């Protein structure tokens, strides 16, 4: 997961 | 007494029990059902295109999204009403999605492209249609530096989705430039  | 319209409240309901439901069935597992399209086969699945912003997998995050969030869409929706904040939310989510993915591929996800749209929106609508009534205090533009900065520079510690955010940012610039043409 790349968190936004 | 109540500061949350229906859709700040439901938008709320919604990332509190997709965050539980990570914690019960692995983050993973509701990655696959929630995710960005990351196989053409599921191109079709058209939630998917917006559905990322309610995963989180970190407590910080999801609470500092849900503050903007809260405080912001509640902002809007009181002040413009419920369509509005659906439409920045839904148009929001799409394209910061979509930069994103382009550039890193589909496995990403949280509420902040959304709450960067929402800054942008209330920045811009407040300077520029001072008459709206909505308007971006100072204090939580100062606020809104610091944490993207942190996330640009890493300082937060985990993995950053910059293309989404920015994104994000620049879609509720441009619907509060045209939504004040006036
Ligand atoms: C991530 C935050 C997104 C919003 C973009 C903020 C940049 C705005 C530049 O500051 C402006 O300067 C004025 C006085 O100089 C302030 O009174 C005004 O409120 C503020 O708009
Ligand atoms: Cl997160």
């Amino acid at each position: 997961f790349a968190t936004a | 007494r109540e500061r949350a319209g229906p859709v700040t409240w439901v938008m709320m309901i919604a990332c509190v029990v997709v965050f539980i439901a990570m914690q019960i069935l692995g983050d993973q597992e509701v990655m696959l059902w929630l995710a960005w399209p990351f196989d053409p086969t599921l191109k079709f699945e058209f939630w998917r295109y917006f559905t990322h912003a309610l995963m989180h997998i970190s407590l910080m995050h999801i609470l500092f999204n849900l503050l903007w969030w809260w405080y912001l869409g509640g902002a809007v929706e009181k002040r413009l009403g419920s369509g509005k904040l659906i439409v920045i939310t839904l148009i929001s989510a799409l394209l910061s999605g979509y930069v994103q993915q382009k550039f890193s591929g589909p496995w990403f996800g949280g509420l902040s492209g959304v709450v960067y749209a929402l800054m942008g929106y209330v920045w811009l609508r407040g300077e520029r249609d001072p008459q709206s009534g909505i308007y971006l205090q100072r204090g939580l533009i100062i606020f809104a530096l610091i944490w993207i900065v942190a996330g640009w520079f890493d300082l937060f510690g985990m993995s950053m989705a910059n293309g989404a955010h920015i994104a994000g940012l620049a879609v509720g610039l441009a619907m509060a430039f045209v939504d004040s043409l006036n």
